[PDB]
């Protein structure tokens, strides 16, 4: 009889924990619907923000990965691959202004795109020193390795940009054109 | 709902610092002018770095293409190098002899930027309650001038301004480019 | 609540107390728990990592619990807050308090996962899939 | 409880490797290997991640799970590295 008053209590607990239970899950529900609308109003931020930066500042444009790209004016223009073979000293000078500004919008969209930087100090290093030596193979490989985590988190279509398409899977992504753009997550 | 809560404060704080915000990153006051978490002016007891000031000179030329771009500000020497150190600034009516940002040809720089700067000025106060007027600056003569009726004396000459008419000069101008740039965020954001 | 419990009475005594609720209160006024402690006997008590489901990295410390350092984040608290007790044949802890991207998991975080030799890497997770490999 | 207590002083610090999101529901259930440098990772998708240490770190293209196996279904939130046994 003292097993079965202790039961019966167990049991009127199991039956609470059961509703309470059902409520969560409802709750937990309307979280994660609330979650995704958040990421969805992120996702549509930046996309806004990131049309707007690449009209003002860098109109990242293709010709009309071998094929060049414009932005940041007609000084700066610079080929889909990357001439990261080409450092190890306007084609210089283009190339240069365009890296310096792909740092800066990597960061830009590391707050909008919310995809912060593994190596987060990337604009200054990567823009300005003359960094040809080793430090330019890490300052590259923290590059493309940032490059690649931007095309995964916006994996569309990976054998589009294909891989040594710097510029390219740059203004596919980037440009308001993408696919799937203002997307974050797995 | 800490995801939400992540995902909604980053949202915020995106809002809050526009895309303009953190392209220029740039303070009103301080020991230097700051923009991009850049200092502008040495003193005898101050220390900044030059290369960072040519870094900056880009970034302003960049800047200043891209409002012009965006409206006006473009009269004569509007034609700009947005490329960072050793940048250009020259007229889109002469192109003989370039200014080079970075090193006469440095201070005819400065000066062409000062004059582009009135341009802007003249385009950012053409809203119906003025704007851009708590300093003017002067193009050809080298005159920073606050209309905030601070006494001290700046000028954009090479020579008797350096460390600190040089400062206050760039802080100057980090200061009015942040109002012109806040009035266009402003109109951008809507 | 991270207590230590004496089974033969079958509570818990022990505490960080850190709670709205009074300590064993009837209403726990405080929901907010710390769970995916790691165990391990150094410092003269035990050692313990445990996931803070207040998503606070969580090194603990019994002796100086504000004394130590622990991986939590919150940087807006000044330096560690934790209260050493002794309270009817234990020692009693009251734990208090003291742009940019959220480095910090924003989800449940629940489990914790390190390998060390002299230095080493931790593995941190959040409630929807959040992993988090701390050096 | 832990092998070779350590000396006391034990303190953390800001210094992390990777982080990952692959798992597409919660992730409820992590097993780290014994004789090995790796660890497992399972999701309230009823799919589990393996993630090696060694690979995982970095100096490669992508730190991926190794082992990704959905045949289980339902949601996976319940795993363990067996001791010594070979068998997860």
């Amino acid at each position: 009889q003292k097993l079965y008053s202790r039961a019966q209590r167990h049991q009127e607990k199991k039956e609470k924990i059961q509703r309470h239970n059902r409520k969560l899950g409802d709750l937990v529900e309307k979280k994660t619907i609330d979650l995704r609308s958040h990421y969805e109003r992120l996702a549509n931020l930046r996309r806004s923000h990131i049309l707007e930066l690449t009209s003002v500042i860098f109109p990242i444009e293709e010709v009309k990965g071998d094929t060049s790209i414009s932005i940041t004016g007609p000084w700066i223009s610079l080929p889909n691959n990357g001439d990261y073979s080409a450092y190890y000293s306007n084609p210089a000078y283009t190339i240069s202004a365009a890296l310096c500004y792909a740092t800066q919008l990597v960061n830009i969209l590391s707050h909008i795109l919310d995809v912060n930087l593994p190596k987060k100090l990337c604009n200054s290093e990567f823009c300005g020193e003359n960094l040809s030596k080793q430090k330019f193979t890490r300052a590259v490989k923290k590059l493309n390795a940032n490059i690649l985590y931007l095309c995964f988190s916006q994996h569309v279509n990976l054998d589009q940009l294909q891989p040594l398409h710097t510029l390219r899977n740059l203004m596919y992504l980037v440009s308001p054109s993408s696919e799937h753009l203002g997307r974050s997550g797995p | 709902e800490n995801q939400m809560r992540y995902a909604q404060t980053q949202l915020d704080k995106l809002k809050k610092t526009n895309v303009f915000n953190a392209t220029f990153h740039i303070w009103h006051s301080g020991q230097f002018g700051t923009i991009n978490n850049f200092r502008l002016g040495r003193l005898p007891s101050v220390p900044v770095e030059w290369n960072e000031i040519n870094a900056a000179w880009g970034q302003t030329v960049l800047l200043l293409h891209a409002l012009a771009n965006k409206m006006g500000l473009k009269f004569q020497r509007y034609r700009l190098v947005p490329y960072g150190n050793h940048s250009y600034l020259e007229s889109l009516t002469d192109k003989s002899k370039e200014l080079p940002l970075y090193c006469n040809k440095f201070d005819h720089a400065m000066v062409a930027f000062l004059d582009c700067v009135q341009q802007f000025k003249e385009e950012v106060e053409k809203g119906e309650t003025r704007f851009c007027l708590p300093y003017r600056m002067d193009v050809e003569k080298g005159k920073i001038e606050d209309t905030g009726g601070s006494g001290g004396s700046y000028s954009i000459k090479t020579q008797f301004n350096s460390e600190e008419q040089w400062t206050k000069a760039l802080k100057f101008m980090l200061t009015n480019l942040k109002w012109g740039l806040a009035w266009v965020s402003s109109q951008f954001y809507n | 609540e991270v207590s230590m419990w004496d089974m033969e009475t079958g509570d818990r005594r022990f505490t960080l107390w850190a709670s709205s609720a009074p300590p064993l209160s009837e209403l726990q006024p405080s929901p907010h728990s710390v769970h995916g402690i790691y165990c391990s006997p150094a410092d003269g008590n035990p050692i313990l990592l445990t996931a803070g489901s207040d998503m606070k990295i969580r090194f603990w410390d019994l002796a100086y619990p504000e004394r130590s350092y622990v991986v939590a984040g919150s940087t807006s608290s000044p330096s560690v807050s934790y209260y050493r007790k002794i309270i009817e044949g234990t020692e009693v802890v009251q734990e208090i308090q003291n742009e940019s991207l959220p480095v910090g998991h924003h989800d449940i975080i629940t489990d914790v996962a390190t390998f060390q030799t002299t230095q080493g890497f931790i593995v941190t997770a959040s409630r929807d899939g959040i992993v988090k490999v701390w050096k | 409880w832990e092998s070779k207590p350590p000396p006391p002083g034990w303190r953390p610090k800001g210094l992390l490797v990777a982080h990952l999101h692959e798992h597409k529901s919660a992730v409820n259930r992590i097993r780290v290997s014994d004789e090995h440098s790796l660890f497992a990772t399972c999701s309230n998708d009823g799919t589990v991640k393996i993630w090696n240490s060694q690979k995982m770190e970095g100096k490669t293209t992508t730190t991926r799970s190794i082992l990704t196996y959905s045949r289980i279904g339902g949601r996976v939130k319940t795993l363990t590295f067996c001791q010594g046994s070979h068998y997860l």
